[PDB]
């Protein structure tokens, strides 16, 4: 596919000759049949910058930024609707609420962990 | 036809005669490599020479073509040495 400098991509792979799989980065250089992706490494506790070059055959576009754009669009829509609500911030997973369950649906049974 | 007793007076033979470097025994093509679980012979079939180009991570401008250019330049230097020695 078409790739340009600054695009965020992930290091895909199709024994692997190394363990660089899963090191997402951003393409900083492109050429006829190769691309350059910047990756970060560290020694001890000091982070370090590393330049990385990969064959285009094993690079795919990153979909992480899509969620940010979707959230921005949702916030814009909420703001537009507010002109004719508030508290548009994301909410964490709330705990389950109380509910009544009838035994008619399925009477509790014994599963006998003998096991058999 | 005459007897082709004439041989190559290349500089290598003179250096070997001067030095104590014994001639190589030509053990075999089966060199050993790592990260592959196979011999991967040096030269003769898909050797380590093309491994640097085949491998998809050149962590260090396209560096893959630079290695091929260097190998071709070494081959050209060998050809130039052959031409120079041909005048012996």
């Amino acid at each position: 596919k078409v790739y340009k400098v600054g695009d965020i991509v992930d290091i895909k792979a199709n024994m692997p000759h190394k363990f660089y799989q899963g090191k997402t980065g951003v393409v900083y250089n492109v050429t006829k049949s190769s691309v350059g992706v910047i990756i970060n490494k560290m020694v001890g506790n000091r982070y370090l910058e590393k330049r990385l070059n990969l064959r285009v055959e094993h690079i795919k576009h990153s979909k992480c930024r899509q969620e940010f754009l979707e959230r921005v669009k949702a916030n814009a829509a909420k703001r537009a609707e507010a002109k004719a609500a508030v508290q548009l911030k994301r909410q964490p997973a709330q705990p389950r609420e109380s509910r009544i369950v009838s035994t008619e649906g399925n009477v509790p049974q014994t599963l006998a962990p003998v096991p058999y | 036809k005459p007897l082709p007793k004439a041989k190559a007076m290349t500089k290598w033979e003179k250096f070997a005669a001067k030095k104590g470097i014994k001639p190589k025994e030509r053990a075999g093509k089966m060199i050993y490599d790592e990260a592959s679980g196979e011999w991967v012979p040096k030269w003769g079939y898909k050797g380590a020479n093309k491994k640097l180009d085949d491998q998809w991570l050149v962590e260090v401008i396209d560096p893959r073509t630079l290695n091929r250019a260097e190998r071709k330049r070494l081959v050209k230097k060998n050809e130039k040495q052959q031409r120079r020695n041909m005048k012996n």
